[PDB]
């Protein structure tokens, strides 16, 4: 659909706590269906996998 | 994954049931 | 249950009345006619063969 | 000053209050000051037989209540009319036979329907025990007409109906003393079951559902906070000072 | 487009729903006083709901109007709750609609560029007097005649045509089964213009968004309608619905008049002849007029003066929180209102004839005296700098 | 109708009811027979509804 | 139709952090006093001239009721 | 606090219970409170009642 | 007469369906119950 | 069209039994619906069971719910598809 | 009044029409009586 | 959404210079014949049931009732 610019996801680990997530970058008319689809692939991975 | 997709969507079947004899007491059938 | 309410008040006022259900048992008469033949008579809203 | 009436006073009904019932003895003394006193020329012609029953009778008591009355029922298969004993489905019966009739045996008066009358004038239930209890002598300086009396609760002063209630008038099968306060009190709660036949019914289901709605409210006032709590304490720079 | 599918609500199946209802952006520092026009859009499904049951139960002839009315009440199950809720029902759809004008005053809500808002509602407003009028002589008693009488031979007084005018209203040489059988069928009608004026009154409004507590231009911070002020609607809609409980189960016969327990006689008159309390303020101004034909003529510039509020123009400050004159000469209106609506429902003698003779003119300077402060005011930047 | 029908029967020309006489269904869609009331007599010929 | 071109810094919190109902009886006797020292002269402008007219009614009614009193 | 997180530990972490115990729940408390204004109604009117008339079963 | 052919014809439904019809006609027939529901809706669905 | 029906023939598309008041009592000798009924009135009194009766009108509308869910048709006109366009004029003779 | 200017002038009518003894409503004393037919009337029933 | 990039040239007249009647009673022999010899299987599919129905019904009703006559 050419709704971003680049995508990436990053798991970053440290000695008590960590981060998990997705980096984006897109033009200012397509920040609602970039955001639909970030957000309905990483809860499918606790449905349908 | 995908039974478990149905193997959920059986119960809104009957969750469905808790809810159709809920009010109407459908008798005779 | 505030949908539970509404939904069957107004259905149930659709059912029968009270004074329709007070007419619904009584007792009536006859009179006489020859073997094979054909005369009714009254009861409620309906005949009787 | 005698245009409107005279005020009456605020009686402590038992059936005035939330929770509160009718006294079903009392309408069961009611309709019998009713059905002696007041039916020979007043009709109700709204209430049925079939009425009383759970109310203040069984039913073997009114279906030999209802057949001590002539009722006039349809065409024969000779098409005529004819009378029949009462049933559970009539009415209760009409004094006479048209409005016409009705004010000529009266003065030219015509006495009222009384199935709806306690909701029919302002301050209903007061009104009719003040008018039953209140026939007076009148003031100093006033005539009132022949065929007329004074009473001071009646819009004018001079109303064309006699006092009927007086000491004794009923024998009441319970033992009550039949005074003339006692007989008024019971024939209005009479006439105020009959105007009103709903109303048990209908401050029980009040009762359940007003309390049900104040449980929704505090669910809705709980998730409207919830909603709009980050809006509510986020912080702004802006670059402006004046 | 896209591609390939996203989000359904942003399907063409769901998009008027989606850009009207959900997604749609408003200001975020609206108060609850925002909230009374979805309230009277709930407020006319309940009549419509009611009225529809209602209407399998009654019979519109003069010899069975009465008894139709009481058979609900007694032998129909749960015909009580039917009635109770469509008599106060009435009730609350013009409780609700009061305090939604009372708003638009207040702040200014009329003004450009939202003209065409105002005058959809003007014409809102009087067809829901048409309906609860018309509605009111159905159960037949003895103020649905003496008050379908006092009001259809007001038109006998406009010039030549006139009385070929009520007769035909009428059907005849009075108030008869000729005026009963065609008010009912005008009442079941009425009610589904009123639905095709308010959605277009709806439209009207999403062409420019909605005014705020300030007054000033708000697109630079405006937050969605779906989840912030559906779930403060909400509370709205529950308070309401506790409101309306304690005038059906506690107090259904408070706000009528008794005299509609009395089968109609055209013989007699009742003493007294007062209509609900929603209409008493304007039948103190037509019986103001000591001439019958200038209280006819005092009724048309209510709705003249009403209609002709969105185009006076020199005003740049809209909301009442920054204008402390006008903000007093409302309060002082809303004072003259309550006031004409006592006056109505008195008889007409001393001194209730110089106490109702003042208030029609003190209404009729609030729609003079707006404006002028549309010119004193628009110099106040030149001198206060 | 009576005095018409396969037999002389209860001809029902509503959606094609065959009956006898007898009142036993003989050519239709009928679920059930006729139903049948309690009477008997007094001492000749009046039978009671 | 609705852009403006804008500059801000926001920072919020998440719902789940924050005390959502005490916030409503905190100083309730401070709260009075800021409505109705400021909204004095609006109350004053609608029930005034209901409380002088009820005044002027029921005393021209006490003087028309006892001059008909033989 | 213990019972705040088993109570969710068990039921509603999808459409299961949630569209079916609203509804089985609605029933519990529907009679709940039906049960306790029927016995409210009953003892503030003792003596008031249609079984209370001393001369029920005797008209004649 | 047509009132009665067609309003009848719900009463083969299994065993909720004897409830329908009586329901439906508001009595033991067709009557004035029957045609004064016949009016209500008659004016309601051309609008729908 | 219109104005042939109501100034000179209005009563050539009705029954005259509507002219009698009603009466329970009497069945009429033959009960047939208005003309736009017709083709209905035919296959519901078709089954000789009443419960299937009712089930030969709920697959009318199913059957026409349900036209334009089977795919694979890429001409569309019946100008240029001669064997469907004989079986549109064999339908039409038998809802007449 | 249905026959009037087709078949029969109004002084016809006026002195067919008052041939028949017609019931009228009740009298001050509330009972009915008889009264020689109008224009208003309908035809005459030859039953009850 | 409707475009369609296009090439073609196109020429027209105006309203007042033509002749508007006269092109309907033209040649109505030789527009008869194109419409029935080209639509004759399908009026021969829509009244050929129908005929040959109503000839089996007159037939079998005449029948059945010159056997019932004595
Ligand atoms: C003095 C009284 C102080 C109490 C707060 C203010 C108030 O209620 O005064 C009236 C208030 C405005 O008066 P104000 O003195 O200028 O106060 C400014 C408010 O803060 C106006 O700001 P707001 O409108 O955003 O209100 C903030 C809100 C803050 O509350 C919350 O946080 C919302 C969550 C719910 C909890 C409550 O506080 C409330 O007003 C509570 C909710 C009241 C509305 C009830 C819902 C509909 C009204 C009736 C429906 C139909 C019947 O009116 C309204 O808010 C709108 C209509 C409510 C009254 C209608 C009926 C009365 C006539
Ligand atoms: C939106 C704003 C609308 C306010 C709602 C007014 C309302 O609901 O009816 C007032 C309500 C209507 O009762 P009503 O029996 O029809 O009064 C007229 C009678 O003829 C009794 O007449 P009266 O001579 O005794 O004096 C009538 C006086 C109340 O009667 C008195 O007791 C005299 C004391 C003053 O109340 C009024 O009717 C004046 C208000 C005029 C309605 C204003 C409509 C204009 C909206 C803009 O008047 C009352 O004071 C009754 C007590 C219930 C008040 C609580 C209602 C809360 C809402
Ligand atoms: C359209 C659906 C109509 C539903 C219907 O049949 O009406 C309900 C009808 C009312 O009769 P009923 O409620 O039994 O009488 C009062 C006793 N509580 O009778 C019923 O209660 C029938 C209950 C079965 C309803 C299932 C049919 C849907
Ligand atoms: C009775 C109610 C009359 C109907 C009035 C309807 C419309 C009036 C209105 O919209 O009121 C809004 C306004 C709010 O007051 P405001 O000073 O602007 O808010 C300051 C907050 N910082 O006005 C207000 O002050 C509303 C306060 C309630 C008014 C009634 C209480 C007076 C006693
Ligand atoms: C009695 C009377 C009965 C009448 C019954 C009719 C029922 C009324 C229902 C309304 C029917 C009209 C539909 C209105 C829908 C609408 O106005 O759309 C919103 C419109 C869309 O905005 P836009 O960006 O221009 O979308 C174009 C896509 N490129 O946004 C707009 O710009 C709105 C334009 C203003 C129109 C109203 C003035
Ligand atoms: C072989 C068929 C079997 C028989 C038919 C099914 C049983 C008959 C029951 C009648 C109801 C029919 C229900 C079917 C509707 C949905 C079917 C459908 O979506 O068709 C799919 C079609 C193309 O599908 P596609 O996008 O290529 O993706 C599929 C790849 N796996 O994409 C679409 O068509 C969807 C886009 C159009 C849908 C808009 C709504 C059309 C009406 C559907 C509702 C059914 C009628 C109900 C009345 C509607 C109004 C209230
Ligand atoms: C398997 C059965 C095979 C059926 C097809 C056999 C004949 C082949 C065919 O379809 O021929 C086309 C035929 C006539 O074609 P055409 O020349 O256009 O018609 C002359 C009138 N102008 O067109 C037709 O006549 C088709 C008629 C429809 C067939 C009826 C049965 C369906
Ligand atoms: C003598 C026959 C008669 C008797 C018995 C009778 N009434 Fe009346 N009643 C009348 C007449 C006549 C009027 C009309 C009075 C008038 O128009 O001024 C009337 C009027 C009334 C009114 C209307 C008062 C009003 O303000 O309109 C009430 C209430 C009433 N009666 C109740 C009763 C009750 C209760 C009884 C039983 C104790 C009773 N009546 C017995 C003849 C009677
Ligand atoms: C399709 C819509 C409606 C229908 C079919 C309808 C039907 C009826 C019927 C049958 C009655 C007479 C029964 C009775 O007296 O209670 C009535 C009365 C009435 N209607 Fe409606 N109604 C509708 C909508 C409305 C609306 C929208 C309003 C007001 C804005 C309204 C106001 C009234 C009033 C005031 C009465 C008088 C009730 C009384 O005081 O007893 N109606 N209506
Ligand atoms: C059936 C009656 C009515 C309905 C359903 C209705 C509906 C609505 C709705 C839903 C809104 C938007 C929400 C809101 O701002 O509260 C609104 C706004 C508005 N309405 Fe009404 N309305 C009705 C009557 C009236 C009347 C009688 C008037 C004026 C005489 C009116 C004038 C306005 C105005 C001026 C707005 C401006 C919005 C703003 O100030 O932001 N409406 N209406
Ligand atoms: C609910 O109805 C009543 O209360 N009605 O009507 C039976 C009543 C009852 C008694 C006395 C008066 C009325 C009517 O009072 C008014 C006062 C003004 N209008 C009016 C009506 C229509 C139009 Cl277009 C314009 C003005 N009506
Ligand atoms: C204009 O009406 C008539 O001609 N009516 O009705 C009095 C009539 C008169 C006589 C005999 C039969 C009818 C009815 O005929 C039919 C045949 C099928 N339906 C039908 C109706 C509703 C639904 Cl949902 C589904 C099917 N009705």
């Amino acid at each position: 659909n050419e709704v971003a610019e680049s995508m990436m996801a990053f798991n970053t680990n440290y000695k008590d706590t960590g981060l998990f997530g997705v980096y984006a970058v897109a033009k200012p008319d397509c920040l609602d269906d970039l955001s639909y689809a970030i957000m309905y692939e990483t809860t499918k991975l606790a449905y349908r996998v | 994954i995908q039974p478990t997709d149905v193997k959920a969507a059986a119960m809104w079947g009957v969750a469905a049931a808790t809810g159709g004899l809920y009010l109407i007491q459908p008798w005779g059938w | 249950s505030l949908v539970r309410l509404l939904i069957l008040k107004f259905v149930l006022s659709m059912s029968a009345s009270k004074d329709v259900l007070a007419l619904a048992s009584l007792e009536v008469d006859l009179s006489s006619i020859e073997p094979g033949t054909t005369v009714t008579v009254k009861w409620r809203g309906k005949p009787v063969f | 000053e005698a245009e409107h009436g005279l005020a009456c006073p605020s009686y402590p009904w038992p059936h005035q209050g939330i929770l509160s019932s009718y006294d079903h003895a009392s309408i069961r003394r009611g309709h019998q000051v009713y059905t002696q006193v007041c039916a020979s020329c007043h009709s109700m012609s709204l209430i049925s037989y079939r009425d009383l029953v759970g109310v203040a009778y069984t039913e073997e008591e009114v279906k030999a209540m209802a057949a001590e009355i002539e009722v006039v029922d349809g065409p024969n298969d000779e098409g005529e009319m004819f009378t029949r004993p009462g049933k559970l489905s009539d009415r209760f019966p009409q004094p006479y036979a048209n409005e016409a009739a009705a004010r000529f045996a009266n003065g030219g008066a015509y006495p009222p329907d009384l199935s709806l009358i306690t909701k029919a004038p302002h301050n209903g239930q007061n009104y009719v025990f003040a008018l039953l209890t209140g026939y007076r002598d009148p003031p100093a300086g006033v005539s009132i007409r022949e065929g007329l009396h004074y009473n001071p609760y009646f819009p004018g002063g001079a109303i064309a109906m006699p006092k009927m209630l007086n000491d004794g008038a009923v024998e009441y099968e319970d033992g009550t003393p039949a005074t003339e306060s006692q007989m008024g009190k019971d024939v209005v709660s009479f006439l105020s079951w009959a105007a009103e036949p709903e109303m048990e019914e209908r401050k029980l289901m009040g009762f359940k559902w007003i309390f049900v709605l104040t449980l929704a409210l505090l669910q809705a006032g709980y998730y409207r906070r919830l909603r709009w709590s980050v809006l509510k304490s986020r912080k702004l720079v802006l670059d402006v000072v004046n | 487009m896209r591609n390939q599918r996203f989000s359904l609500l942003k399907q063409p199946i769901s998009s008027t729903l989606n850009q009207h209802l959900i997604d749609y952006p408003t200001p975020s520092n609206l108060s609850y006083w925002w909230g009374f026009g979805s309230l009277a859009g709930i407020c006319l499904v309940i009549q419509i709901v009611t009225g529809v049951f209602l209407a399998m139960h009654y019979t519109p002839h003069v010899d069975l109007a009465f008894n139709s009315v009481e058979h609900v009440m007694r032998d129909v199950e749960g015909g009580w709750l039917l009635r109770y809720m469509h008599a106060n029902g009435a009730s609350m759809f013009l409780i609700v609609v009061h305090l939604h004008i009372f708003r638009g005053l207040y702040h200014a809500s009329y003004s450009s560029p939202r003209e065409f808002v105002r005058c959809l509602g003007v014409v809102i407003f009087l067809l829901m007097i048409v309906t609860a009028f018309t509605g009111y002589v159905p159960p037949w008693g003895q103020m649905s005649f003496w008050g379908a009488t006092v009001i259809t031979s007001l038109a006998s007084a406009i010039p030549v045509v006139g009385d070929t005018i009520v007769t035909w209203l009428w059907g005849g040489f009075s108030v008869d089964n000729a005026t009963l059988n065609r008010f009912f069928s005008l009442h079941h009608l009425l009610p589904f213009i009123l639905v095709g004026a308010s959605l277009l009154h709806l439209a009207a409004l999403h062409q420019y968004g909605s005014n705020n507590p300030l007054g000033v231009h708000s697109e630079m911070d405006q937050i969605s309608f779906y989840p912030y002020f559906y779930v403060k609607d909400l509370v709205g809609w529950v308070a309401f619905a506790i409101f309306f409980s304690i005038w059906i189960f506690y107090a259904p016969n408070v706000l009528g008049h008794p005299d509609n327990y009395i089968p109609a006689n055209p013989m007699p008159t009742p003493p007294h002849i007062v209509p609900e309390w929603y209409f008493l303020p304007i039948h103190a101004i037509l019986r103001s007029i000591p001439d019958k034909s200038g209280g006819v003529a005092a009724i048309a510039p209510v709705f003249i003066c009403l209609l002709a509020l969105p185009f006076f123009k020199s005003m740049y400050v809209r909301s009442s929180s920054f204008r402390p004159i006008h903000q007093g000469i409302f309060w002082l209106l809303l004072a003259d209102r309550l006031l004409l609506g006592w006056i109505g429902c008195q008889p007409v003698e001393a001194p209730f004839v110089t106490i109702g003779q003042i208030p029609p003119l003190v209404f009729f300077l609030f729609f003079a005296i707006t404006p002028i402060p549309g010119r004193v005011g628009r110099g106040i930047p030149n001198s206060y700098t | 109708l009576p005095n018409a029908g396969d037999f002389g029967g209860w001809f029902c020309p509503c959606h094609g009811s065959h009956y006898d006489i007898s009142g036993r269904i003989r050519k239709g869609p009928a679920p059930y027979n006729l139903e049948v009331p309690t009477y008997t007599f007094l001492e000749e010929n009046k039978l009671l509804i | 139709k609705g852009f403006v071109p804008m500059k801000a810094v926001t920072y919020g919190l998440s719902p789940f952090q924050q005390k959502i109902m005490p916030g409503l009886w905190k100083d309730l006797p401070t709260k009075i006093h800021h409505k109705v020292s400021e909204n004095w002269i609006s109350a004053t402008l609608l029930l005034g001239p209901l409380v002088g007219v009820y005044s002027y009614v029921q005393n021209y009614q006490e003087k028309e009721k006892l001059s008909h009193r033989y | 606090g213990g019972i705040f997180e088993a109570l969710y530990k068990v039921l509603m972490r999808r459409n299961s219970v949630y569209v079916t115990f609203v509804i089985a729940g609605a029933f519990v408390g529907e009679r709940a409170v039906d049960y306790g204004v029927h016995k409210l109604w009953e003892h503030n009117n003792v003596g008031k009642r249609y079984e209370d008339i001393s001369v029920l079963g005797q008209r004649q």
